[PDB]
């Protein structure tokens, strides 16, 4: 009409949702005066989102356009009370010269052993799935390159036993499909997830799904906002999971409701595995009852004369995996399940009799699990199980099925591919220990041999993976010398998370990087974690907020004069105003841009990284000390455009890799500097660099796949929402991985109606998606491969022996208190556990009689850090909660709204009580098991009244102090106040 | 003239329109705290026009959450400006192209504002403390009218929530109870015939919203 619109003359960007991994897109309008933004908002164009946002993406703009962004870097003296403002100059100068001494005090050239490791075990790094893809890469490099070995971050708590339990089955620890094709689901299980406030646009498919007829089940102890919408909810005690899966594959297997041709072509059932392989009473042979640990040899499959695992492929042999199966699972009948879980028979069978229908070829059942419990020794075995269930039904690789493994943060994918974990390069390439001096050694280490000509056994290119990440990082050294230049670990020694802040409780830690990472609150046992901080005699933190980790001093019961450490807390830009990439729950990698510039006065990640790298480097090349090659020699000038700065572009182009040298691999040339086109062209001898082999084909001489808007999609692609024109999802563009599992030997769909792939014999090629593995039908016996194409032999493993707790799934109790026996067998609790009372009953105090879990909401994000310095979000969240049953409020005296205390043995907290009915005490066994729930959303920093970290309350998932935290399942009181 | 679907039984409550209408219209943050649930703020104000109301019910035994997305109705015969009307037509517009029902800051000169907010049968508008000025969902005109839909509909990821030609919104609204009737025998579309914004309800609408329904 007349109206005009706010943004008429602004200038419009593409962004991308900086919250959790669904990938949604954004608009931005950037006011041209003031460089600020005027609006974010969806892009309406975007496949995943359609231009919709859940409360977190919609209130981006009050993010950016914040008042309590510090202005300017901020220094904390040693026993100051009070931050100081400095300039930029002198806070990297200054930073840069404690990175120098510190290392050069705390570096080992030789160990004790005499092992040369060239590693600096004084200063240590967390952090963070917060940042872009380029950043995570030049970060990594950049701590690698100062001989850190603690190098750890977000990934490290939630997704380390998925990616364990996912690599053991499939080959690859990622989610397996993506977010549109949930659509084409016809039965969706939630189960560990909470996807309508933890993934909200996921909803979109979910419920896409619904409409199409699918049905929809949610399990979890708690009846939540995602329940509503499903047709079948099941509560079932925390940690039960394990019985509630073992007993699907055991009505699965008895009812003969697997995919049969399916379990022969593409999983191992057919296996015969050794005559070592035992199971009794709860251990699988092989038990050393000292060490806790299982001889796995024990476990190993029985080989043909080529050293290939013989097989029985109709599944009789009374040693193959499918027969092993039968025997093992015949103890999970449902009556015990019901028992064990709290959940009714009759629902626990309505769940199995949905859910196992989809073990039909044209039928697709999904598996939609978040993060699940952080004990690897409850974690592993229940994502395993699923898995194995997943396999049965034949719903690896098809449309609509999968293990969707969702990951947490919008780049969390991206952080992990960039290896910011102690255990792990780039693409996933194992980090160099102290007993594997040489190059070749690695390679050797790190290289699987297949006898079989039939299984393309992928990982056989492991070296030429190795060497160009070593020499994307140090292009002029030749690669046994380039090797010498990586830190090794101590034999043995575990750097991560887990010991990290024991570490650096107990004096070890010097210097400290809390970049993009809030662990203050997001560690377990948060008062000793805080006390942990204060052994530091310097620390780096780099946030968009003051907060709880960098304001550590001045927290909860501290002597700010007490403590000595230095603090150099830098402001940094927040997402849309930064330009790279970021990788979503489905291997998406997309492009963003900026939008309004940098809040003055705060600097990018990559930026940031570069000058203090620059500076480090200018100082040791001065000033060499013990060893300054691996400092010095780091090519950073990968990293800059011709001005010195940060160059997103530059960096994308070394993670994709390019040519140091010409060279031919097959009928394809390369010239020294030009970018290669697929990780198949890669090469072992130092011809080229790739800073993460899984993007090769990401950015290539073709252009930056990444920032592609095709909408474009044949019929066939259309019919899933594949979409492969829209940006670029790792590995070359295959969106839904396995996906030769999805058709037959000949290479004909399972289900024509929702294809994946399908062969194309005139063409030799596969249409659809792109083949996950391009080779031949698996019926071409000379040509073809086998379907798992990352895996040794081809085939997914069912039985899979490299588990430290056994090669199949088995039920133990996951909590010591209250004492609760469980009917599978005589042994309580998983035997490769060390923290749990064995010889002597476990003492459970009364003081603490109530389980607690943490959780999320859907309205914020993490320790709240961003969200409750973002108004719109604080208003419909504003303050910490616990969630009860109207039973245990009746029996404390709680009314709802009541402010509660919580206590454990680790601290106290207040909350406001929310009574509800949504969750239910478990009756187990003559017992009322209370749980209550509380969200770990909030920290003393901000703002006054909304409460501190639900971590006060939690202790590790091990021995240690603080470290992981056990998330899902503590003891305490609730009081109230 | 304009109309919505605003579908309940597809909301997830994951309050993107709420915070939706506030960033397109700049509105700020209120005052709330947490007083045993998780809806909030507890009600509409004249900052908040987009209020997503949460209320757990067990229904046959079972427990049940039901989502509320309110806003004005922009009723097609508006009792707010007709009663404001009285005292200054040009306090609230009622758009015919759109048939927005339009709070202005002329709204500050009423004299009688009590009677106008008594006079919707929805309890909608709302007064700002420092004078008689009130505002509500403005329907998103501006975007509207230039060819854009409104911010909470846009963002809405279930389609929960829906716009367009107000017969089409009839239409659709009848449509999908016919959808759910059976299995929801409860189920009914809030005064259908009185205004434009048309909320479906699986069950009776005063179990999500006691003015659910005039
Ligand atoms: N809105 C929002 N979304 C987020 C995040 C956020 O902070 N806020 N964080 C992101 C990150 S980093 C991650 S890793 C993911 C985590 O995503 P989720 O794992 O979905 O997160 P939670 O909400 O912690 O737990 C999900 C559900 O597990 C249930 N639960 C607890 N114990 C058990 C159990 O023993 N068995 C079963 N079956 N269920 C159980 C809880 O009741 C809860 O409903 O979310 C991401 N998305
Ligand atoms: N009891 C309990 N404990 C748990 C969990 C639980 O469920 N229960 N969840 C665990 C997991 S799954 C997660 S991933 C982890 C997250 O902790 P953390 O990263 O410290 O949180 P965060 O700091 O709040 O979020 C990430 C940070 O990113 C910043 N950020 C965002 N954008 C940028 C950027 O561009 N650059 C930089 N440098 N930083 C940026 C945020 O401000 C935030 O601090 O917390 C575990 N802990
Ligand atoms: S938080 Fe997740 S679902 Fe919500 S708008 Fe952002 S990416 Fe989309
Ligand atoms: S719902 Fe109330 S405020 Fe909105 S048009 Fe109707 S009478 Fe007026
Ligand atoms: S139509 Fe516009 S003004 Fe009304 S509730 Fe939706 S976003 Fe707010
Ligand atoms: S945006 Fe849609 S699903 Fe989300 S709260 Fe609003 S109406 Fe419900
Ligand atoms: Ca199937
Ligand atoms: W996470």
């Amino acid at each position: 009409a007349t109206m005009a619109l706010k943004t008429v003359d602004a200038k419009q960007t593409t962004s991308v949702c900086c919250y959790c991994s669904v990938g949604c897109g954004l608009i931005v309008h950037t006011d041209k005066k003031t460089n600020r933004a005027i609006n974010v908002e969806g892009d309406p164009d975007h496949p995943i989102n359609e231009g919709s946002l859940c409360a977190k993406g919609a209130s981006t703009w009050q993010l950016a356009e914040n008042e309590r962004r510090p202005a300017n870097p901020l220094y904390r003296a040693p026993g100051s009370d009070q931050w100081e403002e400095k300039s930029w100059d002198w806070m990297l100068d200054t930073i840069a010269e404690r990175v120098a001494k510190t290392r050069e005090a705390t570096f080992v050239t030789k160990n004790a052993k005499g092992q040369v490791v060239n590693r600096c075990d004084g200063i240590a790094s967390v952090g963070s799935a917060a940042m872009d893809n380029e950043e995570c890469w030049i970060y990594q490099a950049w701590l690698r390159s100062l001989g850190l070995f603690y190098i750890e971050h977000q990934a490290r708590i939630x997704h380390s036993a998925t990616v364990a339990a996912l690599a053991e089955s499939y080959g690859r620890g990622a989610m397996t499909n993506h977010w549109i094709d949930l659509k084409n689901s016809d039965v969706i299980l939630m189960m560990g997830s909470n996807p309508a406030e933890n993934h909200p646009i996921s909803f979109k498919w979910v419920m896409r799904a619904k409409d199409k007829g699918a049905t929809l089940i949610h399990v979890d102890p708690r009846y939540t906002r995602t329940s509503t919408k499903c047709d079948l909810y099941a509560p079932l005690r925390s940690g039960s999971d394990i019985a509630f899966l073992n007993g699907m594959t055991k009505y699965i297997l008895e009812k003969e409701l697997y995919f049969k041709d399916y379990v022969v072509n593409y999983t191992n059932a057919s296996f015969i595995v050794g005559e070592g392989f035992a199971f009794e009473e709860g251990l699988f042979a092989g038990y050393n009852k000292e060490t806790r640990k299982y001889d796995k040899s024990k476990w190993g499959f029985e080989r043909d004369e080529n050293g290939n695992p013989k097989r029985d492929e109709t599944l009789k042999h009374p040693r193959c995996v499918f027969q092993i199966m039968k025997k093992h699972y015949e103890r999970y009948d449902l009556d015990k399940i019901s028992a064990i879980c709290g959940t009714p028979k009759e629902l626990i069978l309505k769940v199995y009799d949905a859910y196992c229908a989809t073990g039909k070829p044209d039928k697709a059942g999904t598996i939609m699990y978040a993060m699940g419990w952080t004990q690897h020794t409850v974690g592993v075995q229940n994502i395993r199980a699923m898995s194995i269930n997943q396999l049965l039904l034949g719903n690896i690789g098809v449309a609509g099925g999968g293990v969707n493994a969702l990951r947490g943060e919008a780049n969390v994918q991206g952080s992990t591919d960039h290896g910011l974990l102690m255990h792990i390069y780039p693409g996933y390439l194992g980090t160099a220990r102290a007993s594997i001096p040489t190059y070749e050694e690695y390679t050797k280490k790190f290289t699987p041999v297949s006898k079989d000509p039939q299984s393309a056994n992928w990982w056989s290119n492991f070296p030429k993976y190795s060497a160009s990440y070593i020499k994307s990082m140090w292009p002029d050294a030749d690669l046994n010398e380039a090797y010498g230049y990586l830190p090794k670990g101590e034999d043995g020694k575990d750097y991560s998370w887990l010991t990290l802040f024991d570490d650096m409780f107990q004096g070890k830690i010097k210097g400290f990087f809390a970049w993009g990472q809030n662990p203050a609150c997001s560690g377990a046992n948060s008062n000793k974690t805080r006390e942990a901080l204060t052994k530091l005699d310097w620390m780096v933190n780099v946030n968009i907020f003051d907060n709880e980790t960098g304001s550590f001093w001045r927290g909860p019961d501290m002597d700010p004069k007490k403590i000595k450490t230095e603090v150099f807390f830098l402001p940094c830009a927040v997402a849309i105003e930064k330009e790279g990439s970021i990788s979503n729950s489905g291997r998406w990698m997309q492009w963003r841009y900026v939008g309004p510039e940098p809040r003055k006065n705060a600097i990018p990640d990559g930026d940031l990284i570069v000058e203090l790298a620059k500076r480090v480097q200018k100082l040791l090349a001065k000033t060499p000390g013990k060893l300054a090659a691996p400092v010095t020699k780091l090519k950073t000038d990968y990293w800059v455009n011709d001005h010195g700065h940060f160059d997103p572009h530059k960096i994308a182009k070394l993670i994709n890799g390019f040519a140091l040298k010409d060279f031919k691999v097959g009928d394809v040339e390369y010239k020294a500097g030009q970018q290669i086109a697929t990780f198949g062209h890669l090469q072992a001898d130092g011809s080229t660099t790739s800073g993460c082999w899984i993007y090769t084909g990401s950015y290539t001489e073709k252009g930056n796949m990444a920032a592609r808007r095709d909408k474009t999609q044949t019929d066939m692609q259309a019919k899933i929402g594949l979409y492969p024109g829209w940006t670029w999802a790792w590995p070359v563009n295959r969106r839904i991985i396995y996906n030769r599992a999805s058709v037959d030997l000949n290479g004909k769909p399972y289900a024509p109606e929702k294809a994946v792939v399908e062969w194309n014999a005139a063409e030799k090629k596969w249409v659809g998606d792109v083949p996950d593995g391009p080779w031949p039908p698996q019926a071409d016996k000379e040509k073809g491969k086998r379907a798992f194409i990352m895996k040794p032999e081809g085939y997914a493993y069912l039985y899979g022996p490299g588990r430290e707790d056994g090669p199949l799934p088995e039920y133990y109790e996951p909590m010591e208190c209250p004492v609760i026996e469980h009917p599978f067998s005589k042994t309580l609790h998983n035997p490769t556990a060390l923290h749990f009372a064995t010889e002597e009953k476990a003492v459970c105090d009364p003081r603490y009689p109530f389980i607690c879990s943490t959780y999320r909401v859907t309205e914020h994000w993490q320790t709240g850090l961003m969200t409750r310095n973002t108004p719109w979000l604080l208003e419909a969240e504003p303050q910490m909660f616990c969630e009860m049953s109207e039973e245990l409020a009746t029996l404390r005296g709680i009314k709802n709204g009541d402010k509660v205390i919580l206590e454990s043995v680790r601290g106290k907290l207040w909350a406001k009580a929310i009574i509800t009915k949504r969750i239910k005490p478990f009756a187990i066994q003559g017992q009322q098991v209370h749980m209550v729930g509380i969200p770990w959303h909030y920290g003393w920093s901000f703002p006054k009244n909304g409460g501190d970290a639900a971590n006060i309350l939690t202790p590790s998932v091990g021995n240690p102090n603080t470290g992981i935290p056990e998330t899902k399942a503590f003891m305490v009181n609730v009081t109230k106040a | 003239s304009k109309g919505f679907f605003v579908d309940t039984t597809r909301c997830t409550a994951c309050r993107g329109c709420q915070v939706a209408c506030k960033q397109w219209h700049g509105n700020p943050a209120t005052p709330t705290e947490n007083t045993g649930f998780h809806q909030n703020p507890p009600d509409f104000n004249f900052h908040t026009y987009k209020l997503v109301r949460m209320h757990e019910q067990e229904i046959d035994g079972r427990i049940d959450w039901l989502f509320f997305p309110d806003q004005c109705r922009h009723c097609i015969a508006p009792p707010c400006k007709a009663t404001a009307d009285m005292e200054d037509e040009s306090a609230i517009i009622h758009d015919d192209a759109t048939g927005c029902v339009l709070f202005t800051p002329k709204t500050k000169d009423l004299e009688d504002y009590e009677s106008v907010i008594s006079a919707c049968p929805y309890d909608v508008p709302r007064k700002v403390a420092e004078s008689n000025q009130m505002a509500k969902c403005d329907m998103c005109i501006d975007r509207i009218t230039n060819g854009l839909r409104p911010a909470c509909v846009t963002s809405c990821p279930t389609g929960a929530m829906n716009f367009g030609d107000l017969s089409e919104m009839e239409a659709m609204a009848s449509a999908r109870l016919a959808e759910i009737k059976a299995a929801y025998s409860d189920a009914k579309l809030c005064d259908p015939d009185d205004v434009r914004v048309i909320f479906l309800t699986a069950h009776n609408p005063k179990l999500y919203h006691e003015y659910a329904v005039a």
